[PDB]
C-alpha cells in the first residue's frame, strides 16, 4: 500500500500479519509502525466541518 | 633421450590433468556465487520505499 506522511513522502507497506487487506482500501486511515512503518491498526475519521456543521 | 623423453611427457600431462580439475571445481564454484550474487543482491527490494521523482 502506498501511505501518506501527513507532513510529506509516500510510502510502500504492509500490514502487521493479519490486518484485514480487503478492509484497507484506499480511503481508509491506518496506523504505521515507528520503525518498519508499515500498517499497524485501522481507524476512521474524515475532514473539514462545513459538511459537519450543516 | 627415449626414456626420459617418454618419462616425462607423461608427467607434464598427469600434472596438467590434475591442474585442469583445480578450474573444473571452480567453474562448479562460482555459478553458485553468481546465483547468490543474484539473489542475495536483488534483497535491494521493498525496504519501504518512497515515492519521487525522476529528471
Amino acid at each position: 500500500f502506498i501511505v501518506k506522511a501527513t507532513n510529506g513522502p509516500r510510502y510502500v507497506v504492509g500490514c502487521r500479519r493479519q490486518l484485514d487487506k480487503s478492509k484497507l482500501k484506499p480511503g481508509t486511515r491506518v496506523a504505521l509502525d515507528m520503525t518498519t512503518l508499515t500498517i499497524m491498526r485501522y481507524l476512521p475519521r474524515e475532514v473539514d466541518p462545513l459538511v459537519y456543521n450543516m | 633421450d627415449l626414456y626420459s623423453r617418454y618419462k616425462k611427457l607423461q608427467q607434464e600431462l598427469e600434472f596438467l590433468e590434475v591442474q585442469e580439475e583445480y578450474i573444473k571445481d571452480e567453474q562448479k564454484n562460482l555459478k553458485k556465487e553468481f546465483l547468490h550474487a543474484q539473489e542475495e543482491v536483488k534483497r535491494i527490494q521493498s525496504i519501504p520505499l518512497v515515492i519521487g521523482q525522476f529528471l
